[PDB]
Parts: structure tokens; C-alpha cells; sequence
RNA sequence: GGAUAGUGGCCUACCAUGGUUUCAACGGGUAACGGGGAAUAAGGGUUCGAUUCCGGAGAGGGAGCCUGAGAAACGGCUACCACAUCCAAGGAAGGCAGCAGGCGCGCAAAUUACCCAAUCCUAAUUCAGGGAGGUAGUGACAAUAAAUAACGAUACAGGGCGGUCUUGUAAUUGGAAUGAGUACAAUGUAAAUACCUUAACGAGGAACAAUUGGAGGGCAAGUCUGGUGCCAGCAGCCGCGGUAAUUCCAGCUCCAAUAGCGUAUAUUAAAGUUGUUGCAGUUAAAAAGCUCGUAGUUGAACUUUGGGCCCGGUUGGCCG
RNA sequence: GGACUUUUACUUUGAAAAAAUUAGAGUGUUCAAAGCAGGCGUAUUGCUCGAAUAUAUUAGCAUGGAAUAAUAGAAUAGGACG
């Protein structure tokens, strides 16, 4: 259609993003970076939907500037970012710190975290290839390139990263058994660290994922994304734990809470 | 009567942060006026038709006199 | 270029146009509860009869089946939720049978004279409409409130109508100032 | 089996017997062939504006026995011209032909309606203006 | 058949129907209390069961 | 091989003779953009989608091309065709299927108004710009809620069983209530407007006065009065009027729906009159004069049944 | 990893799966059409639940079933195992 689209009317924004319906009529088009358009979440969204922090559009700008956000680091300005799944979010007023995760009924939610666990964060590689005068490289779902990984880094397992710099320091690897977090369909948000995998060679190759409450479930390998040992995860998990309570289930225990 | 309303630190933060409307809408910003939207519209077509600083052609409008 | 306003309309209408028998009794029911229009008695049978597939259609389900059993204690909670389904009919088998008139009189033009106080549900409609009884300071000029069974305890006028009183009114402070 | 086949692959050929024998639906056959456009000189609008060419009586049809009057009339968007009856007591008194009217159907597929031999339009409006208000005394009749 | 009839007669008897004039009335309720007087006036006293029902006898 | 960003008859050279089709090719038509979807509610269906989201195409009709990351762009250029403006006659300039607004066309559709406050977008970029978008106007498109009244006392009257319980029908009454409107004010808003609040006003029949159809049948509501006299007119259909008109024109009373109701056209149910579910074919519409017969549809029966062991699941009963 | 696999129709479950629409849960927009809000205290500097579920069904993908209905297999043995 002649280039790049530029802008995003509002029905065609991401569901998980919670925008309500009469709110004008465009949503905030995300920008290109480390995570692709349709599963990401900008600072907009969050600055005033999710922590409404900021009224109007116009004060979430205002906010930004004077750099009082920080994502995986550096300042990032980009009112829309395309901040995306595993994301560090610091906030140097409040002293809060956060990263993105999902909920198990697809979308992102608050989760405030450690000035500690702040300082790192993982990533599903995605790709690994030798590359300039022979130095090999590893690519994951970040979209950020590590040079000089192990030997033994393979694809589609996690990492973790310094945040400081740039090398990582532990990989875990995708084998039978490993703590893993469905990032697709809307099975995403469920956890449970690995029942097997079929190869289908030829392409989509997919993964038997079992919660830790006996409950079954299949997706596709690029939807899976391991986070250590069962039980053991490598990062601070949201409330809930990814368990896919029923409807029935959520309605009881919502009225569980009966008197205040 | 539910509402909405906010409290600075301070008022040059209020004055900074605030939008200019509620400042002038207080009487802690002056309403100074400006010319219609479309007028100013028409000035920019007007002075899109003019290339340069447009001192020097006052002198060939007046300079046909003769012509 | 910006999201539809959904809208949807709540009044169906009868196939047959002159059917006298149900004509005459729609009339007794409209002159009974105080209606104007016989539609705001069509618009019960709507909902009614959308209740009643929605039921009725659960009700060839496997019994127990899950969406089932979830839906039809919502739909049964709702419904003793605003008074209209007896306590001792909640397994929803009771429910196709829940004739309109069960519905009418648990509105609040209705409420507002079986509690008394009104003396006629014409009388009850004309109070309802003029900033006259609230439930507790929320004034509601709806007769069709469908009053919850739980805020049914407090239907004491408002403050400010003076009709519990917070002024004369305006017709009597000149009816007697008039001198 | 009476005729059409049972079996579980002769759907091309149920589907293409039923295309087929609903040519023998006129209200089908009207809408696909497109008669609506071609012929019923109305362009298959609701309504048609034309213009009066002269005022007729028409004999009634039998057993009954009056005089219709109809006008002719030239519609304007397309230059055909059809009869049509201008109803109620008087309103011919109201035409004036070589007026500007508008022209609405019968209620019956074309199909003229009663006693008038083939009319199947009347009139509603002349001069542009509400004839049935015209009969009420409620609005009055242009200068031309 | 004869196409080109006579049309003098256009509105022949509303030009000579004498006209007579309504007659001014009380004024009468609207829908709510409307319905609700012929909700009194067909089912709370009957008026009259000498055979069976009619809304509008003139000479009965 | 050339060309492309790159695959490819994309193009060229050489060579060959292939490719689709009754399982409908090829051609024609379309009052055809496709889709998410809309209408009609036993079900199966039938019918529509220009139109808020997605995709495609176009900018009067064609073709060509510069810039560029990205355009065969048109609120870019070049040429031709059509349209068409200014002029000093030499020449020059234009492209609303953007916002409004105008002509025409027609049955058919609103302001030449306000703002970047919101929603978002772009730039060198917190600032500027944005007829994207948002405000108001116009607006019975459709959709929601629902005023035009509510209580008395009395009075003959009924009926309860004139008394004291109201059925109320009353042509004098009666003090109560309220918004439709009007308007300090605050709120509302970018600034206004409305809505939400609320002082002062603001209802008795002259009103703040509901309509639109209909009253022979279908089909609810008069064989009342006047008129007319196969005239005028009514009548979706059956039928009314030729001198007491249950139908026309009216007065009266009545019915249905009621801030809405009638009419025209289309469509859907009804329609088991398109019938897969689910029609009909002796005589009502319909079995080729007869047999062969390719496509197509359909096509008898028979191959590991039966017996034994184990595990652990889910309801429900007796217990709790 | 190697060596080799008669072909189909059907049915199960599942993934993939835009939003609005629709069916539908919760929430008392004064009711309602709607909307995705909202509900709580210490209303002095905060506490807190949400934003479900369903739905795609023809085709493609993945998986269990082996009835029904096809296709192929050893007859000039040019068969099968070694
Ligand atoms: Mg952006
Ligand atoms: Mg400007
Ligand atoms: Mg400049
Ligand atoms: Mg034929
Ligand atoms: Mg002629
Ligand atoms: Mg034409
Ligand atoms: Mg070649
Ligand atoms: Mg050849
Ligand atoms: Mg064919
Ligand atoms: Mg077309
Ligand atoms: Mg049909
Ligand atoms: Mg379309
Ligand atoms: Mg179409
Ligand atoms: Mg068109
Ligand atoms: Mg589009
Ligand atoms: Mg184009
Ligand atoms: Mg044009
Ligand atoms: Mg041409
Ligand atoms: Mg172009
Ligand atoms: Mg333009
Ligand atoms: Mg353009
Ligand atoms: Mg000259
Ligand atoms: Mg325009
Ligand atoms: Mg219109
Ligand atoms: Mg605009
Ligand atoms: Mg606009
Ligand atoms: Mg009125
Ligand atoms: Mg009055
Ligand atoms: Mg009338
Ligand atoms: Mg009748
Ligand atoms: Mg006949
Ligand atoms: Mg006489
Ligand atoms: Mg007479
Ligand atoms: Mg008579
Ligand atoms: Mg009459
Ligand atoms: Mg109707
Ligand atoms: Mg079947
Ligand atoms: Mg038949
Ligand atoms: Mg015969
Ligand atoms: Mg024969
Ligand atoms: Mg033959
Ligand atoms: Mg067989």
C-alpha cells in the first residue's frame, strides 16, 4: 500500500492490552525494536492504563522526559516502545522496579520486583550462528546479539543476562523436564516444565507442557519458553502461577472472599 | 458531585505540569488571545506564496509607478 | 473511523395483530400494574421468552454438563436476586415456567404501593416521576427499577421531596402565601 | 426412491437440479433476470416523479360502473410514460396537468389493483406537495 | 374499453356533502391514564350482559 | 541468456508440441470489490453486506516517469483524449472518490461554523503542525428510558350486608405534586452548548389542549343520523354505491397501536408453493413412443470373533 | 542414527487461532440501550476484585479410534520369508 503503515485505529490493537472501546478513535501504534508489534506493550499503555500513572497522553511524554524511566538499562525515551515480554522496567522516582510477565488469561500484568532481580533477566534464544571472521553470535526473543556464547548454547534455550553489560552468565536448555512459560494462543500464561516434544520434521515441531496441578496441555515450540528447574524458577513468578483456574473455579473462590 | 483534582509540591510545579487552560481558568495565566485558527491557516498559504525575506519586492511594486 | 455505539432494541411483537383474547388480557394486565404503553408489557414478554430459550436450551444438555451448571446457577442467582424466582424453585427447572405477571410485580411503581404509601400505582407513577422516593438519597425516577428484594427495605422518600419533606414545595408555599 | 438420487455424492447433482427448477419461481426468475430494471418502467425505485400529459377517465371495469380519474404522465428520470390514478373525491380539480407529481405503486406486484383497467401507480404529491394534504385543507398548492 | 369518460363530477358529492361541524369536547387522558380508563370502562363494571358483550350498540 | 531486489515465458534465442475441459473448461452476464459480518428466530434454510475493523483498487480516462528506504504517487511531474479557467490575443494556470459548500442527477442524504482539550500521528522534535481526529449545528436514519395527570369531600344512584364498607356515575367544589419551559448560580467545556445540581418563576379545561389509521369479512370496533343515488367515491383480496349505504362524503359513538402511525418498493418467515431434512407427477401442473447406452449416481455376502487375567479411573449409595 | 514403509474416505481430541459483532459471566450506567467500569478504609498522603468463558464448523496441521466404504497384494509364480 504503497509503504509503511504508521498508524493503528483502535479494534485492531492487541486484546491483551485492555483499551477501552470509546476512548476517540486510534490506539498507540507501537514502534519497531526488540519485540515484535503484536506481542508488546508501550509505555503509554503502561504509564496510564496499567499503573495510571500519567491522565492524558500528553503527561505521559512529559513524564518521559525527564528520564525518569529505564527499561533493561538506558532511558528509552520512545513513547512507543514497544517494551516487550521479560522487559525491565525501572523507574528511578519510586524506587520501583518491574518486569513484564504475563497472566494466565494472556495479558500483562504489574509485578513489581527487587531492586536485585532488577538487575538481570533472560531471553529464549532464538537463533545461534557463526557470523564476522568466525565468531559465533546467539539472537533470542530480546533482540539483542551476545558474541562469544558456549559451545554447549543451543537453540530455543533461556539465558540470562547482566543487564550491565552485555554477556551472560547461565544458560538453562530446553531438555525433558525443565521449568517452562507458554508465550502464545491463549494457553499463554500457563506453566509446567516439559512433558515431550515431537519433532514433525519439516516445521512446528510441538511441546507436552504438564502444570504443577496435573493438568495436561500441548503448543507449539515457539510458544514455549523454558525458566529452569520444576518448582525452581529463575525469576519472580505473578501471583497465581500460571495454573489455569476454571471459570468455575475463579467464580467459587471469587465469592469465597464474601464479607468485608 | 464526584470529581477528580491533585495537589503539587509545590506551585512552579503546578504551573509547569498543569495545562494552560486551568491555569488561565484559576487566573494564574493570562488568557492572552490569538487570531482564528483558519485566519492563521490563510496567513501560512499567503506567506507560502513569498520566497526570501519579501523587503526587497516592496521595491519593484512601488518602483512601476512609472510603468 | 472511530468504534460503533452498540445499541439493541428490548420490545417484540405479537404475529397475530388482533387477537382479541390476548388482547384483553394484555389491557387488565397494563390498567393493573399502572402501564401506559401495552409495549412496556411486549418488552416483559421479550425478555421473558429470551430467558426462556436460554434456559430451555441448557435444559438438553447432559445434566451437570460444566457451561451448564455455571450458567444456570448465574441465571437462577440473578433472578432470586431481584425477586422474582421463588427460593425453593433454584434448580432452574422452575424457571420455564416463570409467568410474566411474576415479573411486573417486582418493579417499583409496583413496590411503591404494595408497601403502601402511594394509594393507587398511578398515584405510585406519579410520585416515582417527580423527584419523589429513593432508595437510600438516590432518587430514581424509573417506575421500571426492578427493585433488588435486598433494597427493598429502604424505599423511604428522599430527603429532599417534600413528601417526607425538606420544604413546603413550590405550588403550597404560594397556594397559602398567596395573602 | 421417487426420483432423486439418495446417495452420498450426488450433491453436485442436487444442487444443479434445484438451480435449475427454481427458474419456475417467477419472484426468483423476476430478481435474477432483472425485469424490475428493464421493464415496470420505474427504475424498481420506490417512487417516481413525472410529469402530467393529460387528464383521463377511465370506465371503471365490470360489474362495476364509474369513471376513474387517472392522469398521463412522462417520467422525468426516464422519459417512459404510464397512467395513473389520482384517489380520493375531487383531486383532479387538483392536477392541473402539465404539473410536476409523483407516482407510487399499487401494493400488488403491478398487477393494477381494482376496477381500472391496467393502471398500477397513483399519485401522491403534485406541484410537489402532499396531495392527500392538499384534500385536508392543511397546505395549499404552489403559484405554478 | 372508453378511456376518454366525462370529468365534471370530480368530486362531485364531498363538494355536496353539507358539511357539519365538530363539536368541542372535554379533553381526554393520555396512554397511561387512557388505557387505564378502558380498562375500567371493559372490565370493572360490565354494563351489559343481555346476550353477550358489545363495545358499540347505538339503538340497543 | 537478458532483465528484476530476487524465482518464473517476466522477456529473447534455439528446440519441442504441449496446456484446460461434462468432475463444465472457454465464452457471456453481474443494477460484483472480497472478508469480519447484517436481516429473518423449530430446525434445515432464504436473503443482503457501497458503508465505522481487515485486505484490495483508484484519484476525470489512459500511459510514462523524477525523487526515494518505500510511489508507476496524482492535494508530484511529463504526454495524449475529454472537461475546463484567466488574458492586454503575446501567453499562463487547473484535477474535492479530503473538510465544508455549490451545480446536476434523481425517490433518495446535513454547516462554506470551533479546537489541538482528548484520542493518536509526523518533524530537527516535551514546544510546531494535523478539516486525521474531537466540539457544536443540521438531524422522527435507526436504538434506550417514558409526560400530557394524582388524591380527595359531596350529591342524587346502583350494589353491599339508604347506612358507612365503596362500585363508582357525578357538568359547583378542593387544597396538594411537578417538569415542558424560563433562569441567579455553580458545574460542565479548549472556549462555548446541552445534560447532572439548584435559588426566583413556571397547570385547571382559553389548557402546557396526541397522534395516526380504521369500524361489512380476513380483522378489534355501530346493520346510529345526515348526504349521495352504479354519479361521485371506496375497495391489498372477497366485494360496496342504480333513494332508509353496516363499506362512499360527513356529524356522532367505538376499536388497534400510540411519540408515533400510515403508504410504495424490496426481502424473510409463513412456504412441506424449491421440498437434503421435506413436495407433487392415473384423472388436478408433470413419466421421453420404445430399447441400447458413455459420462454421473449406486452396487449381495465372507478375513480376529470369542474366552481368561490385571490396573487404575467417575458418578451414586450405606455409612459420616 | 541407520535401514523401509499400499493407498483413501469417516470420527475423536488438540493446537493454530484479531478486535468489534454474537451467545454469555461479573459489575446496580438513578432504570435501560449501553459502558468496562468498579468496589472498599484510616476518605491524612491507601486498600482492593476485574476486564471471563464460549464461538471457525469447509481447508491445512497434530493426535486416538479400526466399525462403515473404497484401493492395492500370490495365478504363465516374474510370489514370500533365509
Ligand atoms: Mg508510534
Ligand atoms: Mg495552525
Ligand atoms: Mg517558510
Ligand atoms: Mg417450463
Ligand atoms: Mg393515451
Ligand atoms: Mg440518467
Ligand atoms: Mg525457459
Ligand atoms: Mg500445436
Ligand atoms: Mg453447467
Ligand atoms: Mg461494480
Ligand atoms: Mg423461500
Ligand atoms: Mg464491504
Ligand atoms: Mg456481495
Ligand atoms: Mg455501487
Ligand atoms: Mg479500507
Ligand atoms: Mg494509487
Ligand atoms: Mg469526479
Ligand atoms: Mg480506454
Ligand atoms: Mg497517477
Ligand atoms: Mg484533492
Ligand atoms: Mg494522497
Ligand atoms: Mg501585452
Ligand atoms: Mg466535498
Ligand atoms: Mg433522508
Ligand atoms: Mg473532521
Ligand atoms: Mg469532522
Ligand atoms: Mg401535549
Ligand atoms: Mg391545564
Ligand atoms: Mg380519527
Ligand atoms: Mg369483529
Ligand atoms: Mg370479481
Ligand atoms: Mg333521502
Ligand atoms: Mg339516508
Ligand atoms: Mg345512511
Ligand atoms: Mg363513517
Ligand atoms: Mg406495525
Ligand atoms: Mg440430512
Ligand atoms: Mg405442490
Ligand atoms: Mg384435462
Ligand atoms: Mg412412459
Ligand atoms: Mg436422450
Ligand atoms: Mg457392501
Amino acid at each position: 500500500a504503497r509503504g509503511p503503515k504508521k498508524h493503528l485505529k483502535r479494534l485492531a490493537a492487541p486484546h491483551h492490552w485492555l483499551l477501552d472501546k470509546l476512548s476517540g478513535c486510534y490506539a498507540p501504534r507501537p514502534s519497531a525494536g526488540p519485540h515484535k508489534l503484536r506481542e508488546s506493550l508501550p509505555l503509554i499503555v503502561f504509564l496510564r492504563n496499567r499503573l495510571k500513572y500519567a491522565l492524558n497522553g500528553r503527561e505521559v511524554k512529559a513524564i518521559l522526559m525527564q528520564r525518569h524511566v529505564k527499561v533493561d538499562g538506558k532511558v528509552r525515551t520512545d513513547t512507543t516502545y514497544p517494551a516487550g515480554f521479560m522487559d525491565v522496567i525501572t523507574l528511578d522516582a519510586t524506587n520501583e522496579n518491574f518486569r513484564l510477565v504475563y497472566d494466565v488469561k494472556g495479558r500483562f500484568a504489574v509485578h513489581r520486583i527487587t531492586d536485585e532481580e532488577a538487575s538481570y533477566k533472560l531471553g529464549k534464544v532464538k537463533k545461534v550462528q557463526l557470523g564476522k571472521k568466525g565468531v559465533p553470535y546467539v539472537v533470542t526473543h530480546d533482540g539483542r546479539t551476545i558474541r562469544y556464547p558456549d559451545p554447549n548454547i543451543k537453540v530455543n534455550d533461556t539465558v540470562k543476562i547482566d543487564l550491565a553489560s552485555g554477556k551472560i552468565t547461565d544458560f538453562i536448555k530446553f531438555d525433558a523436564g525443565k521449568l517452562v512459560y507458554v508465550t502464545g494462543g491463549r494457553n499463554l500464561g500457563r506453566i509446567g516444565t516439559i512433558v515431550h516434544k515431537e519433532r514433525h520434521d519439516g516445521g512446528f515441531d510441538l511441546v507436552h507442557i504438564k502444570d504443577s496441578l496435573d493438568n495436561t496441555f500441548v503448543t507449539r515450540l515457539n510458544n514455549v519458553f523454558v525458566i529452569g528447574e520444576q518448582g525452581k524458577p529463575y525469576i519472580s513468578l505473578p501471583k497465581g502461577k500460571g495454573i489455569k483456574l476454571s471459570i468455575a473455579e475463579e467464580r467459587d473462590r471469587r465469592r469465597a472472599q464474601q464479607g468485608l | 458531585s464526584v470529581g477528580f483534582g491533585l495537589v503539587y509540591n509545590s506551585v512552579a510545579e503546578a504551573k509547569k505540569f498543569e495545562p494552560t487552560y486551568r491555569l488561565v481558568r484559576y487566573g494564574l495565566a493570562e488568557k492572552v488571545e490569538k487570531a482564528s485558527r483558519q485566519q492563521r491557516k490563510q496567513k501560512k498559504n499567503r506567506d507560502k506564496k513569498i520566497f526570501g525575506t519579501g523587503k526587497r519586492l516592496a521595491k519593484k511594486v512601488a518602483r512601476r509607478n512609472a510603468d | 473511523p472511530r468504534a460503533p455505539r452498540t445499541y439493541s432494541k428490548t420490545y417484540s411483537t405479537p404475529k397475530r395483530p388482533y387477537e382479541s383474547s390476548r388482547l384483553d388480557a394484555e389491557l387488565k394486565l397494563a390498567g393493573e400494574f399502572g402501564l401506559k404503553n401495552k409495549k412496556e408489557i411486549y418488552r416483559i414478554s421479550f425478555q421473558l421468552s429470551k430467558i426462556r430459550r436460554a434456559a430451555r436450551d441448557l435444559l438438553t444438555r447432559d445434566e451437570k454438563d460444566p457451561k451448564r451448571l455455571f450458567e444456570g446457577n448465574a441465571l437462577i442467582r440473578r433472578l432470586v436476586r431481584v425477586g422474582v424466582l421463588s427460593e425453593d424453585k433454584k434448580k432452574l427447572d422452575y424457571v420455564l415456567a416463570l409467568k410474566v405477571e411474576d415479573f411486573l410485580e417486582r418493579r417499583l411503581q409496583t413496590q411503591v404501593y404494595k408497601l403502601g404509601l402511594a394509594k393507587s400505582v398511578h398515584h405510585a407513577r406519579v410520585l416515582i416521576t417527580q423527584r419523589h422516593i429513593a432508595v437510600g438519597k438516590q432518587i430514581v425516577n424509573i417506575p421500571s427499577f426492578m427493585v433488588r428484594l435486598d433494597s427493598e427495605k429502604h424505599i423511604d422518600f428522599a430527603p429532599t421531596s417534600p413528601f417526607g419533606g425538606a420544604r413546603p414545595g413550590r405550588v403550597a408555599r404560594r397556594n397559602a402565601a398567596r395573602k | 426412491g421417487k426420483g432423486k438420487p439418495r446417495g452420498l455424492n450426488s450433491a453436485r447433482k442436487l444442487r444443479v437440479h434445484r438451480r435449475n427448477n427454481r427458474w419456475a419461481e417467477n419472484n426468483y426468475k423476476k430478481r435474477l433476470l432483472g425485469t424490475a430494471f428493464k421493464s415496470s418502467p420505474f427504475g424498481g425505485s420506490s417512487h417516481a416523479k413525472g410529469i402530467v400529459l393529460e387528464k383521463l377517465g377511465i370506465e371503471s371495469k365490470q360489474p362495476n360502473s364509474a369513471i376513474r380519474k387517472c392522469v398521463r404522465v412522462q417520467l422525468i428520470k426516464n422519459g417512459k410514460k404510464v397512467t395513473a390514478f389520482v384517489p380520493n373525491d375531487g383531486c383532479l380539480n387538483f392536477v392541473d396537468e402539465n404539473d410536476e407529481v409523483l407516482l407510487a405503486g399499487f401494493g400488488r406486484k403491478g398487477k393494477a389493483k381494482g376496477d381500472i383497467p391496467g393502471v398500477r401507480f397513483k399519485v401522491v404529491k403534485v406541484s410537489g406537495v402532499s396531495l392527500l394534504a392538499l384534500w385536508k385543507e392543511k397546505k395549499e398548492k404552489p403559484r405554478s | 374499453a372508453k378511456v376518454h369518460g366525462s370529468l365534471a363530477r370530480a368530486g362531485k358529492v364531498k363538494s355536496q356533502t353539507p358539511k357539519v361541524e365538530k363539536t368541542e369536547k372535554p379533553k381526554k387522558p393520555k396512554g397511561r391514564a387512557y388505557k387505564r380508563l378502558l380498562y375500567t370502562r371493559r372490565f370493572v363494571n360490565v354494563t351489559l350482559v343481555n346476550g353477550k358483550r358489545r363495545m358499540n350498540p347505538g339503538p340497543s
